[PDB]
């Protein structure tokens, strides 16, 4: 059973870092690239940053290029988000994804709980 | 939100509604595909139907869906009380950099 | 003419043309596009 | 030989929709365009709509116009017809037919079955 | 039904009758083609004259049908007992925008 | 049901330039050419301009020629006027009209609401 | 103004009343069609009659109209307390560039 | 020089397939459409099928549409024709043609030797 | 056979003989190119007349052909005894959905 | 926040070369391709080059092919210009633009400071 | 310059004024977008339009844009005196081996 | 400056195989298609063949075909053209063109030196 | 050589003489653009003139040339000893399988 | 099983039959290759045509195979005694996470 875990939120004031991590289990980590989507309480959902199987390529919305950083570690089976100078309007609730293709787009087949992160003053 | 969507959708039990997601040229119109995810009230989203027409194995008969020409469709038949989530239609827009491109989302209210 | 009907006209070949050319265009544009 | 099926008929309230489809055989289906025609019980036929062969162009008749819409999947060869808001005057059997053109006007080769479309309260 | 027919017309076996559809100055007085489809009692209308003159591979000899100026007319002759369906002659309106324009029909009744 | 709306109107001092529209809903745009008419306030109906279904032909009045542009958007199922150096006699109510053809003659089945522009110092 | 239409027409109400169009030998007399709009003073003009005898669905039966030579005119019966509006005749003239010509227009006054 | 070669005639019972195909060389094989024509045994020719330069659009005589289809591999410079369902009357010689356009119409420069394929029982 | 031509022909040597190819008002007088073939009797076709003027380099000047109205004609001078073969013309019809149309095929004989 | 920074000008006799670069920082570097524009003293601006994203297509204008060579180093996130044989009419400043894709045509979203080639004698 | 600007545009603070990009057939009549571009007199340009209507996030609402067949123009609402500045249109030319091509360039004066 | 240098020319007899060659430089190779031309003694110019950018697509006139080859290599800048079966017709000088497109017809800019080949026994 | 020049044109230094390059409707009356070259004694073909009024950078002014209909022209104004030469028109047949297709050539010599 | 097979096919022995195998635009329409497996009722599956024309050294020449467009089939001529076995079509499909994707299996069964 596929199992996407993730942890690492809390409050942070604005101006300052947070790190998610995604802990997964029940496949094949290394053979699957993974997205991450946030949803604003009360909006509609997102999609923020994806990286490859391989981590050789990466891409970020146009919001968030330049601040927040996607990676993974292969022998630990863990995705992360590095999220540097934190704004008030990335307040949000994060979910990694894992990806699929299937003819000509591309969509999210298993999801994980999802984590909140709340930037405040 | 490129992909607009009606704000809400209602209906009795037991009929059939459908929730719409029109784009334009570049996204639906350009020939990539539409998938649909299903959002309960105090969960994750979980995808309902992708390649337009298919269903994983927990998704019930009852929902399919199609597009044709620049908008997309999904038709939920016999409504439940258990069917009151938000919806979201999901494809690539071509004038973007991003992988996915998300509807406003529709939630639809059971007329219990 | 300004009495002309200004319409999409009916009652035309919805068919595919049969009586085409089914060779390659030798004038089409050889270079590479920049664009 | 040239087979048309027809399906997706049935007993609908007033004021929605129903959808139908005519899945093709025995023939190219990217070759022709297709018409659609009705016949109320009781009454004789009525041109409903024509689409090309590649979809650019479409017709519909003067009470259908606004409220039907016709459509074609040339990878699957099966015609569609969305009807949204029917009426009660919509009640006929329904008939998918293919076009041909002789010199100066269009006639039907080959007729489909045909389905029944019941409005009623 | 811009083109006008007569509601029924009857005749005895081995006999010849005749079928009219009056049209305007727009559908047959303009020059556009007539054609007849032919029609049983339980199935769909089927092609029987176009061009005028015009039978496909399974349509008899005994149809016949020809036009002249407004009005066009198809010929039966040697009536059969299978003969007995609805005709309707259809044509193109100028005054509209429909692909086709029909009759209001014919039924043929053999008294046998 | 047939709906044309329209908006871009106003207050605009002579000299200048001003830009009408008119929505359409309802039916298909690109099937049917649309018109151009205005009425002076206590004058009659004076026709102004004729955009074919295609955007080929483009015709205008004699008063009108050289200074107004018509334009249409099959796209967006919008039609365009583009007035310039507008003058004081150019005061009227303007609406949007669907062209159809009967016999030899030419006629506006449905009419736009239409909206009003006024040119003074 | 090519077509000329009298300036106001009026009577009581029930009876019939006509209201001409005049033109000439390019407009009307040329063999072209004359169009009528009815125009109610707070909307736009709405078709009244086409093709110099036919109306559309939302037209009454109370009004008609017909041509002949280089005169055409519009008939109403049965004068009603709605029909106060101002009637126009449409056609399209030779000698100019336009697809369309307008008449004068006629106020109907009904005496109430 | 031009070489159009045919091969896969023979004798065979009706109501079952029968494969022929056209060898080439000596012209790019690519760069052009192909023809099929036959002549049944004291008659004239007959036109059968039509073949685009990518294969994107085919086109097939009434007689043969749906039992009959052309197909091509431009990697080995051969052309197909799958007949299936052979009837009595599909009894002749089938040429091979390469396709050319002059003005309006098209006709056929260099033609194949000619295989006979008879359908008898 | 859309096309209509005789069913033989006959000339002495060194004599001109005239082979024509009728057809209607939708494959030649639509305007349509007129091509003919030449078939000795134990070989497949040859082109001998495209563009209806114009001959490949085999063929050899004797050979001539034009159009006019709904009819096209191949003329020979100076017939020889290797002129004995089938003769087609082709063309393109309007009404079908084929992209050839052949005639019925003219055998000629020289009378040795 | 996306910052592009160039240098590398300065006085150049003619007929000789001169390197400029352009260093980037604030986006993913691999993931856009780049161009460099000039601007002659008092005039217009003028296209010089691009460079894919990859680096596997360049392109040149008319006036500078052959001369000048556009490159890049993804793992130093720097573009770089190598301009060779240098006339008087290439005195001019030079901006370095981010590429992106509309719909049919291309633009630049982020463009550089500039810095001045002067080629005299 | 394949497109053709006026050298000079001028007005008073508070009125609208127009910047006109006229093409040809192979750059604006050919389909390609057209971006806006604005340069102050002391710095590099920065981007005002793209896609013909649309416009970046630090762009404010007084400037508009549009085409049509195979002109473009700019619009610019309330003139303040920051709006001083050289206004240049990019499209694509078919006709060349670039992948912009510029305008001339616009001098916008606010008569201060 | 766009320099095009031929060469591999010489006296062949007839019924045997030679081959040229056109070396380039002062212009990226592999952003344009490339043209051969031939001139008779004493007569005027004849289209030979052409080849696109990056190879995939070859034409060839109607005397040429079937015994002429175009090729290219990306690599080296160079130009080839594989001559079989000379015939003494094939005796000209034979020109490199470099490839250019304006509205609906292509010309050639640039044009190479010249090499002779005759073809007598 | 489907286009058609004069084999010769002659002319004194100092005035002006014309090339004319006939095609037909398959070439230039079917809207395929012209392009002219020059080919001194003893040097390669050098382009001079494309798009029927364009000229690269060395050509002088006194090029210069036109297009109408199934025909085209190059003008050369103010004859000079260096125009020794053959000029070429270019253009493009739909009926054959190449890209280009030449003319025959036209020697222009000056009297001196 | 993406692809489709026939449950079975049959035939006399001596005569030739034809097993189809008819997959998407996703497996064979993407130009990935068929190969073909033999198992006989109780051994494990044998490799009998891989790269859709090509044979093992075991295999003898009557199996055949071929594909063309979105189908592939496999030709049985001369059947046999022995050739009663289940015949399975493999290739790849883009749109799983499988290396292989096979038929549905088709049992032959020879008339003996």
């Amino acid at each position: 059973q596929v199992q996407l875990v993730e942890s690492g939120g809390g409050v942070v004031p604005p101006g300052r870092s947070l790190r998610l991590s995604c802990a997964t289990s029940g496949f094949t980590f290394s053979n699957y690239g993974m997205h991450w989507v946030r949803q604003a309480p009360g909006k509609g959902l997102e999609w923020v940053a994806i990286i490859w199987y391989d981590g050789s390529r990466n891409f970020y919305a146009a919001s968030v290029e330049g601040r927040f950083t996607i990676s993974r570690d292969n022998s630990k089976n863990t995705l992360y988000l590095q999220m540097n100078s934190l704004r008030v309007e990335d307040t949000a609730v994060y979910y990694c994804a894992r990806a699929a293709y299937y003819d000509t787009s591309g969509y999210g087949d298993y999801w994980g709980q999802g984590t909140l992160v709340t930037v405040s003053s | 939100s490129v992909l607009t969507q009606p704000p809400s959708v209602s209906g009795a039990p037991g009929q059939t509604v459908t929730i719409s997601c029109t784009g334009g040229s570049s996204n639906i119109g350009a020939g990539y595909d539409v998938h649909w995810y299903q959002q309960l009230p105090g969960t994750a989203p979980k995808l309902l139907i992708y390649g337009n027409i298919n269903r994983p194995s927990g998704v019930p008969d009852r929902f399919s869906g199609s597009k044709s020409g620049t908008s997309a469709s999904l038709a939920i038949t016999g409504l439940q009380a258990e069917d009151e989530a938000d919806y979201y239609c999901q494809s690539y827009d071509r004038r973007l950099s991003g992988s996915w491109v998300f509807g406003g989302g529709t939630k639809l209210t059971v007329l219990g | 003419d300004p009495n002309a009907n200004p319409n999409v006209d009916p009652n035309a070949n919805p068919n595919v043309d049969p009586n085409a050319n089914p060779n390659v265009d030798p004038n089409a544009n050889p270079n590479a596009n920049p664009n």
